[PDB]
């Protein structure tokens, strides 16, 4: 029904015929996804629950009448219906790394995704892009990963052709993974369980994940396939943190926050997930399947961590830190 | 008038179709529609009967109207219609 | 002396706004406490006053209504609340109040002036007023 | 003719300007190619481009030609001529309360001598001419873009340059900077053909 | 008849167009004398 | 202005000029915004006779620039114009 | 509830402070800056509303883009905007700032400051009359008054 | 600036826009003056001289103002001509040049005024020149208000 | 013809030198300026009480564009499109088709106020006084899309402001 | 025709090499000055690419003007007259790659 012929040169004023409802657009991955849709000329329907002021960053990402902001409630199915009725593609990015007063990991990673998928199918949405985690497992101890996998199964049940993506520790300018390690100063030295010597993580670049999502939407065979976005290289957690502090000009000092009512600095599940080595699933399609070539962390490391410089490393000395050893 | 979708039809005969994605723009905002259809309004206006074969209409108000045009009423079945105003004039039978 | 006259005039202004309560009300709703002849009041409730003694620009003023078009305006005095007919007199376009010289009545003219609805759910959304230009071909519904 | 509609014309100034144009041509036969006085009393001297500095220096220092003020230095791009760019110098003589125009021609490659030595005001004018049209000025103290963007490519005022340009600017969150992207107009500039099919001025008719 | 906005019969009145900055204050000798007198009274 | 005589005197003394004579704020010398309907006049060519446009077509009476000299196939010295006359010092106020 | 009542009242207090003491920075670029000055002129006197022209952008809350944002000036506008502290609001004054106005099809004019910086209030006109600009600021004040930042944090 | 606001009203009364008027059009002016406009112009010009004098009272004789202007940015007359300076720049250095006098246009030949001429070429003299130009402008305005002829406002 | 600003030699009379030194030492001129500002303090402020008090405006004021109707109720616009041509910013987009009755009625009258320069050429060009800039200057929006005015928006603006627009035209049509 | 600066192509090539040396040596500083995320090799690769783009020119006059324009860009880069975005504009990043295969262009649009 809502099929639009793409017309234009793929610019801001062009028409790509992608009416997309990017759930959780006001987020780290959300911004890049909206920007890619906006630069192509897509009708990005933005459902938001926060203040409209917090959504202003998404306004300049699209041409006039291309970014539509409408309020939605995760506890209201009707809100989901009115925000995906005219959409031909729905992207679900709703996920909080810490539980809240009225939203628990189950609600954010099972209940809300399932409601979106069920409503989208009833509305007739062509494609759904759910965003899981690579380490998500039904029997994983962490509630975060366990709940994410539970919702992933329910997403497939409601939306049979849903294209589920499982990124692994996305890194970027406004990321909660690289910046989190470079914020160990608040947490004394560098709190590392067992010096983080048994954890190998595979981080993925933010743009790579976002471009993959856009490519998945265009890809005609991506429907119904559970993609897993893996990083270019696997780094030892200790080496990765050493590299992070190195380019951030931070003294490497190798070495409760859930209570904080404001956004928790650290979560028990986050601590477990940080010290949990990233899984390796070779049976799932990756970025190369979608055509996106993985970008090494080294090239984009400075863009995320130069801003965390202390006194004289972004200039003057400007010592070049060599790439950290990769456990590959 | 209102479309089957529930969207009021403009006097320009425009109504976003059910399959039209652009209909989302009125999701939480009203669709500005003028509620005085001009075509209906002139139809209300009565047809003047002027004995003269040729009459001139300026739209009323002189300089506040439209360029004066002279209308011929020879046609018996048809009624002379102002080019600008649209007012209909007839010659009494 | 004239100072006593000034103070007495201030007390007169206090009385003229309908007691201390009204005096404070106009003080905190309009930040002005001078009185003037009530030229007229629109249907929405805004009251218009004129004092020729005041210098040009403050000779005419409007006290906005508390409730207009189902909106509380006790503190939110929108500048677009002024009805079109009073707009001429208030903005000094004409020297004739609409009460003295009513504007010509036309059926198409609105019966309820609406303030700027930007930011409200009744805001105007742009759209095309034309129809589809190129009609497409309909495939036959009967299998060959 | 007469009556208020017609503009009054002063013949005395016309005669004076014609005489002075002949004066300049006689003094500088090496460079002066043509001398014209418009019907609205504006003397114009056409000079070979090699004579930019000599002719201007004569028109500035000569006792009977004290044009010591460079009013405006501009260029006119006519693509139908081999020397498409036409460099026009507008001068002012306070001593004799008169103005004169020195018009020269140049190509897209042939350099033109800078007149900064003659008039110090020529600096920024020639910078603008180079930036907008692309006319290189030899021996210029500092010839660089003065009005366009720093990284801009192309000369905008050229008749072959698109009005909307080739590139547009916008802010991109992914790169966290203002980026340049190919121009895409939501509403194309509607070209209006207004030239009437009927001749308007018989006096300026070009015979076939 | 023609009713353009025109100068009134007889024209408008005169308009000041020159600097009016007046002369105020005592002479230099007098001002210095006043200051010195205040000083002398203070001293006494 | 509605100011006490004392305030007026203090204001004038501080300024050094009679401010009440020329107050910047406009009170009543302003012209009435509502004015009588005007009757603008017609131009010199609003006539029913001797009004042929050929006699008043200044736009079509322009001519191409006259070519005084073209390189393509005792005189006295000539100035562009008579030399400018020295300006004369103002008589209303010679020195500001 | 009591918690909602406390949060709502505190949010209203915070909203009142910001809207009452808005500090704008004059990003005067073109003709519209002149009318902006006439807004601060005695007749209208934006300071009467608490809106005092803060020269320092580091101590400003509202950026009034007044004029034609050219391509050459475009990077500076964004860089100044991100150096503004939050909460920061952008008010676009004039058709040139809104969508390019007279120079929309120019080769070196940004097609509206909305592309470079997110805009909150658009003031129409060329130039918008000082009252219209004052009206826009008051509309921004009402916009701030409607904001419920704390309430949403509590109801999160 | 309040006086500038009053003059902006004169623009709006005759054109309908405060700053950009498009009133002077090739061929004349768009419309005739609205009845009563000339009278208000006379009232403003009558009290405008006092305002200029008040400006001089606060700046002209002030020693701090002189220190910031006297012997600052001195331009030799010959340099000004060679550098293509015009207007106050030429007059500031003593060059007796003014297009309204040397090359009269419109009916400037039918008005009588005086051209302020500097003596030192510093900023202070140019400041005095600009002030005096305002004074002489009132002189021209009074003449125009008393010589405005009857007729059409556009070429027939 | 020319007046000598400055160019005033100082008298070296001992009295004149004394007064000059008095000005320098006793800071007389600074006190004079201070007194001038003090005088300005006791004047009446010129601030109008917005929005309760509005600034003066003339009937020729140009503001929000509006499409008018004949007294019968028919749209004056007869789709001549010359207002589209005259518009110096190319802001008006007009598409017209023969109406069911058969008159020249536009199917699209779009003007983006974000591109319009509020020149007023459109109202001067219209031969039926259909498009007339209204008196409303306070129509600021919060989103760019709102500025782009549809034909329906223009018709509604005309219907809202018709009384004032007609009164102003009646008060100014003689001048035009 | 009067040569702009170089009478012969060999003289023009001398000017080209001089400009290339200056650009090659400036690239490391430019990355430091504007804190660019490109590598020194990347900048020097771009410099060579830009020079190689205009490698089909045969007129010494055109080569001279190209060198003059190249000098002007270098002057702005050295004098920090350009901004970080201006330097990055050489490296087209946000612009989506337009394919060259006819079948791809056929799918993309009506592009000729
Ligand atoms: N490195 C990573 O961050 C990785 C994350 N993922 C998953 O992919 C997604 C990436 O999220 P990202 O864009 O980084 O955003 P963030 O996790 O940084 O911020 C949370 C996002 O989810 C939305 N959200 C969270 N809880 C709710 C709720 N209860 N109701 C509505 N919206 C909610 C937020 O919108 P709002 O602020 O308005 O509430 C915002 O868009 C998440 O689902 C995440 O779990 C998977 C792999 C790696
Ligand atoms: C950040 C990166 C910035 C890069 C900026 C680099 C520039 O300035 S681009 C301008 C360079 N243009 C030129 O050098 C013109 C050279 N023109 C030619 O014709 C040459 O190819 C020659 C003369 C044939 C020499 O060719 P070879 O080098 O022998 O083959
Ligand atoms: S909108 Fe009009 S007044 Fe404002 S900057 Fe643009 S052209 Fe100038
Ligand atoms: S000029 Fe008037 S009649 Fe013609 S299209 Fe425009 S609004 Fe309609
Ligand atoms: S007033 Fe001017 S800018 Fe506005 S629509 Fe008319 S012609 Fe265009």
């Amino acid at each position: 029904h809502h099929a639009l012929i793409p017309h234009g040169k793929g610019g801001r004023s062009s028409v790509s015929g992608i009416v997309a409802t990017v759930f959780g657009a006001t987020g780290f991955l959300g911004r890049y996804v909206v920007n890619h849709l906006g630069r192509m000329g897509s009708q990005v329907i933005v459902p938001y629950r926060c203040e409209p002021y917090d959504t202003m960053h998404l306004r300049p990402m699209g041409d006039l009448g291309q970014i539509i902001f409408m309020e939605w409630n995760g506890k209201d199915k009707d809100s989901i219906r009115k925000v995906v009725e005219h959409s031909n593609v729905v992207i679900n990015l709703v996920g909080r790394e810490w539980e809240t007063k009225n939203f628990d990991f189950e609600d954010v990673f099972v209940k809300i995704p399932h409601a979106i998928a069920q409503v989208s199918k009833e509305a007739g949405v062509e494609k759904l892009i759910h965003i899981s985690h690579l380490n998500a497992d039904i029997k994983s101890p962490s509630r975060y990963l366990r709940s994410k996998a539970v919702g992933e199964k329910e997403v497939r049940a409601a939306f049979p052709e849903a294209t589920i993506i499982k990124p692994s520790d996305i890194f970027g300018r406004e990321d909660r993974f690289l910046n989190y390690f470079a914020s160990m100063r608040w947490f004394g030295g560098v709190p590392l369980i067992s010096l983080g010597k048994e954890t190998v993580k595979q981080p993925v670049y933010i743009v790579d994940v976002s471009k993959g999502i856009i490519n998945a939407i265009k890809d005609p065979d991506a429907k119904g396939k559970t993609f897993a976005f893996v990083g270019p290289n696997r780094y030892l957690l200790f080496d990765l943190v050493q590299y992070i502090f190195a380019v951030a000009y931070r003294p490497f000092l190798p070495y409760l926050f859930e209570v904080s009512p404001f956004e928790p600095w650290t979560t028990r599940d986050k601590v477990e997930r940080v010290h949990m080595s990233d899984m390796t699933l070779p049976h799932l399609p990756g970025l190369e399947d979608l055509g996106i070539q993985a970008t090494p962390l080294e090239l984009k490391a400075i863009e995320v961590l130069r801003r965390h410089r202390t006194y004289r490393w972004l200039t003057s000395e400007m010592e070049d830190v060599k790439p950290a050893k990769t456990v590959n | 008038r209102t479309s089957p979708t529930g969207e009021k039809v403009t006097h320009t005969g425009q109504a976003y179709d059910d399959g039209d994605y652009r209909r989302v723009r009125f999701s939480d905002r009203q669709k500005e529609v003028n509620e005085n259809f001009a075509i209906d309004l002139i139809a209300e206006q009565p047809v003047s009967e002027v004995g003269s074969r040729v009459i001139s209409c300026d739209g009323g108000g002189g300089a506040l109207g439209h360029p004066r045009v002279y209308i011929n009423l020879d046609k018996e079945t048809k009624t002379g219609t102002c080019g600008y105003c649209g007012l209909q004039f007839r010659q009494p039978h | 002396m004239e100072l006593v006259q000034v103070l007495r005039r201030g007390l007169q202004q206090v009385s003229g706004h309908g007691g201390l309560r009204g005096y404070l009300r106009v003080l905190f709703r309009a930040n002005d406490v001078r009185v003037g002849t009530l030229v007229g009041e629109d249907k929405y409730g805004n009251k218009y006053y004129e004092d020729n003694k005041q210098f040009f620009g403050r000779h005419r003023w409007v006290i906005y209504t508390t409730e207009m078009n189902g909106r509380d305006t006790f503190w939110d005095v929108d500048g677009s609340m002024v009805p079109p007919e009073w707009h001429r007199w208030l903005h000094c376009m004409t020297d004739d109040p609409p009460t003295t010289k009513p504007p010509t009545a036309r059926k198409y003219i609105w019966t309820n002036h609406k303030f700027n609805v930007s930011g409200t759910p009744q805001q105007y959304v742009p759209y095309s007023t034309t129809r589809k230009k190129i009609q497409e071909w309909v495939p036959p519904s009967t299998p060959y | 003719d007469t009556r208020p509609t017609i503009r009054p014309r002063n013949d005395v100034v016309h005669k004076q300007l014609s005489a002075f144009g002949q004066y300049v041509a006689e003094i500088l036969p090496k460079y002066v190619q043509q001398v014209q006085v418009s019907c609205f009393n504006e003397l114009e001297i056409f000079i070979h481009p090699d004579g930019v500095i000599p002719v201007l220096t004569f028109l500035r220092d000569h006792t009977n030609a004290q044009f010591k003020s460079l009013a405006d230095l501009t260029a006119v791009d006519v693509p139908t001529r081999q020397n498409r760019f036409e460099i026009v110098y507008n001068l002012l003589s306070l001593r004799f309360n008169s103005r004169i125009r020195v018009k020269t021609y140049t190509d897209e490659l042939t350099p033109i001598e800078s007149s900064v030595t003659v008039y110090k005001a020529a600096n920024w004018y020639e910078r603008e001419i180079w930036d907008m049209f692309g006319v290189f000025f030899a021996n210029h103290p500092d010839l660089r873009r003065i009005l366009t963007d720093y990284g801009f490519e192309g000369h905008p005022f050229r008749k072959d340059f698109p009005l909307s340009g080739y590139v547009e600017l916008r802010y991109d969150d992914e790169v966290k900077r203002v980026v340049a992207e190919p121009v895409e107009l939501a509403q194309e500039f509607r070209k209006f053909d207004l030239n009437s099919p009927w001749e308007a001025f018989p006096a300026y008719r070009q015979p076939p | 008849k023609v009713k353009q906005d025109m100068p009134p019969p007889g024209g408008y009145g005169p308009i000041d167009y020159k600097r009016n900055l007046p002369r105020r204050g005592l002479s230099g000798y007098s001002m210095f004398a006043v200051g010195i007198g205040t000083l002398l009274f203070g001293y006494w | 202005a509605s100011a006490t005589r004392v305030i007026q005197l203090l204001r004038n003394w501080a300024s050094g000029r009679d401010l009440q004579a020329k107050l910047q704020l406009r009170y009543q010398e302003i012209s009435k915004r509502t004015q009588p309907p005007p009757k603008l006049p017609v131009g010199p060519s609003h006539k029913l006779s001797n009004n042929y446009y050929c006699t008043r077509d200044g736009r079509r009476e322009a001519m191409p620039p006259s070519i005084v000299m073209s390189s393509q196939k005792e005189k006295k010295a000539v100035t562009p114009a008579p030399p400018i006359k020295r300006w004369e010092l103002s008589k209303d106020q010679p020195y500001l | 509830s009591r918690g909602e009542y406390v949060v709502a009242k505190l949010d209203d207090l915070v909203n009142w402070a910001r809207r009452s003491s808005l500090w704008p920075m004059t990003f005067g670029l073109a003709c519209c800056a002149v009318e902006m000055m006439h807004m601060a002129a005695p007749r209208y006197d934006m300071d009467r509303f608490g809106v005092v022209f803060r020269a320092s952008p580091r101590q400003s809350d509202v950026m009034i883009v007044a004029g034609t944002l050219t391509n050459k000036m475009a990077p500076a506008l964004r860089k100044v905007y991100d150096q503004m502290p939050e909460p920061r609001y952008v008010v676009s004054m004039g058709s040139c700032a809104n969508g390019g106005g007279y120079y929309h099809y120019s080769y070196s004019v940004v097609r509206g400051c909305d592309r470079i910086v997110p805009v909150d209030i658009y003031v129409p006109g060329c130039p918008p009359t000082a009252e219209a600009l004052l009206y826009g600021i008051l509309q921004l004040q009402r916009k701030i008054k409607r904001e419920k930042r704390l309430r949403i944090w509590y109801r999160r | 600036f309040e006086e500038r606001e009053k003059m902006f009203e004169f623009y709006e009364r005759v054109s309908g826009a405060r700053m950009h008027a498009a009133y002077i059009r090739p061929g004349g002016v768009h419309q005739d003056l609205p009845l009563g406009l000339l009278d208000d112009i006379y009232e403003f010009s009558k009290n405008f001289s006092f305002r200029i004098d008040e400006l001089e009272e606060m700046l002209t004789n002030n020693r701090i103002w002189r220190n910031r202007t006297v012997d600052i940015g001195v331009v030799t007359a010959e340099d000004a001509l060679n550098y293509g300076f015009s207007g106050v720049m030429l007059r500031g250095s003593g060059i007796q040049w003014d297009l309204r006098k040397t090359q009269p246009y419109d009916v400037y030949d039918q008005v009588e005024f005086d051209v302020p001429i500097g003596s030192r070429g510093d900023c202070y003299d140019r400041y005095l020149c600009r002030v005096e130009e305002m004074r002489q402008s009132l002189r021209i305005i009074s003449q125009c208000l008393n010589k405005m002829p009857p007729g059409e406002i556009k070429v027939d | 013809t020319y007046k000598f600003v400055n160019m005033r030699e100082p008298s070296m009379d001992m009295k004149s030198v004394t007064d000059r030194a008095a000005q320098t030492l006793l800071w007389t001129e600074l006190v004079r300026g201070l007194g001038m500002t003090l005088s300005y303090l006791f004047r009446e402020p010129a601030t109008i009480n917005y929005p309760f008090e509005k600034g003066p405006l003339s009937p020729r004021f140009r503001g929000e564009h509006a499409l008018r109707r004949y007294p019968s109720g028919e749209e004056r616009c007869i789709a001549c499109k010359l207002c589209e041509a005259v518009c110096p910013a190319q802001a008006i987009t007009i598409e017209a088709e023969p109406r069911a009755d058969g008159s020249r009625r536009t199917t699209r009258y779009d003007i983006d106020m974000t591109k319009c320069i509020y020149c007023g050429f459109c109202q001067e060009a219209c031969p039926v006084d259909a498009i007339v800039e209204g008196p409303n200057f306070e129509f600021s929006t919060e989103t760019h899309e709102e500025l782009l005015y549809n034909k329906e928006k223009l018709l509604n603006n005309g219907d809202k402001w018709e009384a004032e627009i007609a009164a102003n035209i009646q008060a100014d049509y003689l001048y035009r | 025709v009067k040569p702009i600066f170089s009478r012969d192509m060999n003289e023009a090539k001398r000017r080209v090499r001089e400009l290339y040396r200056a650009w090659y040596r400036e690239v490391p500083n430019t990355v430091h000055l504007f804190q660019l995320d490109i590598s020194v090799k990347q900048g020097r690769d771009k410099v060579r690419e830009m020079f190689m783009k205009n490698a089909h020119v045969t007129d010494p006059r055109v080569v001279d003007l190209l060198v003059i324009k190249g000098k002007m860009e270098l002057e702005e880069t050295i004098n920090v007259w350009k901004q970080r975005t201006h330097i990055m504009r050489f490296f087209h990043e946000t612009e989506a790659p337009r394919p060259t295969d006819f079948l791809s262009k056929f799918y993309v649009g009506h592009d000729p």
